[PDB]
RNA sequence: UGGAGAGUUUGAUCCUGGCUCAGGGUGAACGCUGGCGGCGUGCCUAAGACAUGCAAGUCGUGCGGGCCGCGGGGUUUUACUCCGUGGUCAGCGGCGGACGGGUGAGUAACGCGUGGGUGACCUACCCGGAAGAGGGGGACAACCCGGGGAAACUCGGGCUAAUCCCCCAUGUGGACCCGCCCCUUGGGGUGUGUCCAAAGGGCUUUGCCCGCUUCCGGAUGGGCCCGCGUCCCAUCAGCUAGUUGGUGGGGUAAUGGCCCACCAAGGCGACGACGGGUAGCCGGUCUGAGAGGAUGGCCGGCCACAGGGGCACUGAGACACGGGCCCCACUCCUACGGGAGGCAGCAGUUAGGAAUCUUCCGCAAUGGGCGCAAGCCUGACGGAGCGACGCCGCUUGGAGGAAGAAGCCCUUCGGGGUGUAAACUCCUGAACCCGGGACGAAACCCCCGACGAGGGGACUGACGGUACCGGGGUAAUAGCGCCGGCCAACUCCGUGCCAGCAGCCGCGGUAAUACGGAGGGCGCGAGCGUUACCCGGAUUCACUGGGCGUAAAGGGCGUGUAGGCGGCCUGGGGCGUCCCAUGUGAAAGACCACGGCUCAACCGUGGGGGAGCGUGGGAUACGCUCAGGCUAGACG
């Protein structure tokens, strides 16, 4: 019995509790966005959405969702932001979307 | 060739003097009781000399066992219709200063109308080998020291053969006091 | 391992004279000549008509026994001889005597085969450099066999050689009777070998 | 990685390596992309070593990242040798 | 059981062979003598291999 | 190269989906005579352009659903429904033989 | 470049036809016998249980810390302290533990083989290039204290670094939505908008090295999907309810019923689904004249499982053999509350079993991982040990030597046999002892050259004092099967349908070429035979190449569906079919050539071949299909 090999499940641990909160944060975020375009506020719902999509990034960028997933993800909350708006708003702080 | 040897203590020897209780492990075979351990050079001499040992003992023994059915007209006529039933017993101890003793006690516990057998006598663990053998010969198996296998002994218990496991030799004598019956 | 034992007796089993011993297998004394049939009771009795595979297999062991060899190195060598592409029975006869100790009977080096063999497994026989013990090595055309340095001043050898110097030596073999030397040229064919075994005979039975 | 390295075949005391190019994570013996040379330690040919040079210097080229006593059968060869 | 004459008991431990024997109904099997509890035949001296009784001791 | 077909549509039960009929004549790997040997693909259809009794260019493509690995091409020819009528009589027959 | 049959139903024949046998082979086993050496190879059974030792770590050139050691002090001493250090010890941090190694239970499946596809994708490390690397903050181990708990272990408070984490700035770039353009499924380019970088140590430090962050390009490694090929059973005939398709979303590196909601009612099936059994699959191997048939040991790939099942986490990559969690089963301790386990890694233990090795030495070679490096690790591997378990190589002498010793055996009493065999003469000299003594191992390392090419230096051996050479030096293990026909080789005694043999016909009930022995022979030979399986013979499942009046075999016939099959001519298309070319068909084997180990096995090098499968071109005789016509079939 016993390995110096206990170290990496440690550190592994370490680093599902920090990915967890990197998911769990950037899902929330995600959902307050889709709600907020869900009746028409626009600006805030914008900037929550930039702030997702931020977040998002950081992620790719360190050992959580990394590669295109990230960007897939973005591409779905977007999508579905712009979808929302035309319900109401129009680009009104420039913000996540292309115009 | 040697692999282990270990102390009474509880404790890893690589190197053992004169004169110090070794678990030995090692012997391709069980060996008996107050065995002389000897040195040898080779590997080849050793066995060389285990196959003259068997040779001097086999033949003796076989030479031995051949001078019992002699006649066979009658003498093996007499021999073969058997008046006072035996009953068959297969033995199965912890070490070989146990099984011998064993025997040693139900050897004179034999004065009854029905007569103990010893048929398979061996040191270690019971097999369902063993309950084959039972199955066969209507024998049973008892146990001094050795505990039985989970498979073996669920083997014994739905084949229907006599499993036996025991922590006193007194224990064992007792049980053995209860097989030869009596009908009336 | 060898046949070892008895020898003139195989020679009497199939009623040809297969010198096997060299000299007395010459002179008479081979038993073919004093007595002539096979050996042992049944040998003076009436000889009874030998079946197809009798007679074939009859064929095969006066061969083996003339080269000398284990049954499974025969075997071995007819399954290469076959394998390679000519005629499948003149080209095994020449791989059988391409084998060293054939040779180097044939170039008079001893005068019987067996004797040959030893000769060559006793580090008496040197090819091109080293001394060769093994009557197994086989010899690819144009290649030099020689007595050994050190067993050149044997008496044995020195008989052999006086034996051989005079009659003359096998159109695919040279010999250098002076420095104890002799080249395989040629890979010898069965027509230079009037040996009284039919390969045809040999290569049926091993057929199936 | 891909490596450039030897791959132990023939006998027990008679040792012939295959100058080969392969994947880090293979069996020494294993599926190998490409045989580019072979060398025998005990030098009993006369061509005892030998390597197809361009072959070897294309797969450097690629990023193939050869083992040190690989490296040193190349240089003998005559691979990372320019002028 | 082949042998000029057996030495097997009533929980005797044997090898089996097989082969079958053309006279006999039910029997497929030959117990090959010279292992276990089936020592070889006494007295063979010829095709001792197939019966398992050792090289005897000549004078 | 993808897998280029030739086939009859056989079936249009569902929505944006064909059912392909692909008929491969090959020689038996022992007996030396060719067996006309059919095998069903279903095909995407994204417009049902297609129809019941159309002879179509099916191609290998990356998967729409479970077993639905094919993208039509092009039609090759329309209107020689026999062979699907065939097809029908078979299944009909199918039907018959169980109890 | 390749194909042998025979014995047997009968009084005898001819066949039909089974059975049996020779042939070869096995991961074999058993019996008897047993000298070595090379090489290959050794739980095919219970995927049963498993001890012990080891099998995967390493970096102080990422960082703090304790235990010690020194060189020197500040320190009177003792501290504490400071560095250079030397090692350790554990922690953090990173990289590897998904490779290697094993087993073949399951899985008959895109699982594999194969040929493609991926505009539906990932790829840490490696290389190629581009661009960077500006500032600020933080926690957390270790550590110290404080508990709980028998132990396993563990919770609480505080401290502290760092390539740990975070945040801001930049933007080569990329990421995304939207638009536009070119493509053609999500490929490439661009515009507006939003978002995203990082981290340092080392010195010979004003200079480079290792690392770094983002990107594209490659490279290999795969993931996923499809074409075709993939065991037996029809006494398994209908199966299906996320099941078949859709829309939307989720989840993925990515498609997809992978999952979910909702709509639709399909989907598959006798060209064999579903069900049961069976079984890893192949490159191959064995056999065979070949076609085939069987098998998948070792070696190579791929899959799958690491007590059984289920599931995630971390990362480039696992649903993770020597990580995790959970339930169950079992073994192991318990202060009964709870934990510890997993050999299908090497060795070994048992147990099963006919049966299968050493608790070996080594990092020396190759390869792996980490590392600037030394170096550390390595039951990968290299070797050694055991086993005639295979295969090959050699020895058990050779040369003489009786018109024929003894011994034994037969005889028709003369004689014959063993048998030139022996004895005996001569000669050689395995073993054996001495003397030496390897190839395998030249590099990484240092120095000169710029740390490049290049030049020199040095070390480094488990095997193994072995192989092998040089000298000496003994005549120095023969066994097993069979001997009626197949089938090689025959006599006598003993036995009397008994004892026995036998693979088959069958031998044995008083002269047995079949039984026991003896002589003699014959086959092989350090082996030979028996058993078991497989192929062969068996053209006994017949494609090549069996048939069906009477042998086993035509259904009881009819009509008819699928299916299969099809007259003549003319023309196209070119699916089949052929061909040419190319790509693949890995290596190992198998085949040919040469070369190494004294030969051979074994191995190496090179070559050719190779069905099949894609791509491009061609050919149209023959099928297929379309079109036109014909009249011999058929129908009216
Ligand atoms: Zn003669």
């Amino acid at each position: 019995r016993n390995l110096s090999a206990l170290k990496r499940h440690r550190q592994s641990l370490k680093r599902r509790l920090r990915n967890k909160a990197k998911k769990s944060a950037i899902k929330t975020l995600s959902k307050k966005a889709i709600q907020l375009a869900q009746e028409g506020k626009a600006e805030e719902a914008l900037k929550i959405m930039r702030k997702a999509e931020s977040l998002i990034d950081k992620a790719a960028k360190g050992s959580t969702l990394h590669k295109n997933a990230a960007a897939r993800r973005k591409s779905r909350l977007m999508r579905k932001v712009r979808q929302l708006l035309e319900a109401a708003g129009a680009p009104l702080i420039g913000g996540g979307l292309s115009a | 060739r040697i692999r282990a040897m270990m102390d009474a203590d509880g404790n890893q020897r690589k190197e053992a003097g004169p004169g110090s209780a070794v678990q030995v492990l090692g012997f391709q075979e069980l060996p008996h009781a107050g065995d002389v351990v000897e040195w040898v050079p080779d590997l080849e001499a050793a066995k060389e000399i285990a196959e003259e040992r068997k040779e001097e003992r086999k033949a003796r023994e076989e030479e031995e066992k051949a001078r019992r059915p002699r006649t066979m007209a009658e003498l093996l006529r007499a021999m073969q219709e058997e008046g006072r039933k035996e009953l068959n017993l297969i033995l199965r101890a912890d070490t070989q200063g146990s099984l011998e003793a064993i025997q040693h006690i139900l050897a004179r516990e034999s004065t009854e109308d029905v007569k103990i057998n010893i048929l398979l006598a061996q040191v270690g663990a019971p097999t369902e080998s063993d309950v084959l053998l039972a199955q066969t010969a209507n024998a049973a198996i008892l146990a001094f020291g050795v505990n039985p296998p989970g498979s073996v002994k669920k083997k014994a218990e739905e084949k229907g053969v006599l499993l036996k496991t025991f922590r006193i030799i007194y224990d064992l004598v007792d049980e053995v006091r209860n097989m030869v019956k009596g009908q009336r | 391992g060898r046949y070892i034992g008895p020898v003139c007796r195989l020679c009497r089993r199939e009623g040809v004279k297969l010198y096997l011993k060299g000299e007395r297998c010459y002179s008479p004394k081979c038993a073919m000549e004093r007595r002539p049939y096979p050996p042992g009771q049944h040998g003076q009795k009436r000889a009874r008509r030998p079946s197809d595979y009798a007679v074939r297999l009859r064929e095969k062991q006066k061969l083996r026994r003339i080269y000398g060899i284990s049954e499974r190195q025969f075997r071995n060598l007819f399954e290469e001889a076959s394998k390679k592409k000519g005629v499948t029975g003149s080209v095994f006869l020449g791989l059988l005597e391409s084998r060293l100790d054939n040779v180097v009977y044939r170039l008079g080096f001893a005068v019987s085969r067996r004797q040959a063999r030893q000769l060559v497994r006793h580090g008496h026989i040197t090819v091109n450099g080293r001394r060769v013990d093994l009557p197994s090595y086989r010899v690819r055309p144009g290649d030099e066999i020689a007595v050994a340095e050190k067993s050149r001043n044997l008496e044995l050898i020195r008989q052999n050689l006086e034996a051989m110097k005079g009659r003359k030596v096998g159109p695919w073999l040279s010999l250098d009777v002076e420095g104890m030397k002799g080249k395989f040229l040629r890979l010898p064919d069965r027509e230079d070998l009037a040996l009284p075994v039919n390969e045809q005979l040999v290569i049926e039975f091993y057929s199936r | 990685m891909v490596k450039i390295r030897l791959a132990r075949f023939g006998s027990k005391h008679n040792p012939h390596y295959r100058i080969v190019v392969t994947d880090a994570r293979r069996k020494r013996d294993g599926k190998y992309i490409e045989k580019i040379g072979y060398y025998d330690p005990r030098k009993t040919t006369p061509d005892w070593l030998k390597v197809d040079v361009e072959r070897a210097r294309y797969w450097l080229s690629v990023g193939a990242q050869p083992t040190d006593t690989a490296r040193r059968l190349l240089r003998q060869a005559g691979v990372f040798r320019q002028e | 059981i082949p042998g000029e004459g057996h030495n097997l008991q009533e929980h005797s431990v044997v090898l089996i062979r097989g082969g079958r024997v053309k006279d006999l109904p039910g029997v497929r099997y030959h117990i090959v003598r010279g292992v276990y509890d089936a020592a070889g035949v006494k007295d063979r001296k010829k095709s001792r291999s197939k019966y398992g009784t050792k090289k005897p001791k000549e004078a | 190269p993808k897998k280029v077909l030739t086939g009859v549509v056989v079936s249009d039960k569902m929505q944006k989906t064909v059912t392909v009929l692909v008929e491969r004549q090959f020689p038996h790997p022992l007996y030396g005579k060719v067996i006309k040997r059919s095998k069903k693909y279903l095909a995407h259809d994204p417009e049902e352009k297609y129809k019941l009794g159309d002879v179509v260019e099916i191609i290998e493509s990356r998967p729409i659903s479970k077993r639905k690995r094919f993208r039509v091409l092009r039609l090759v020819e329309s209107g020689r429904m026999d062979l699907v009528e065939k097809y029908l009589i078979r299944r009909q027959n199918y039907e018959s033989l169980s109890k």
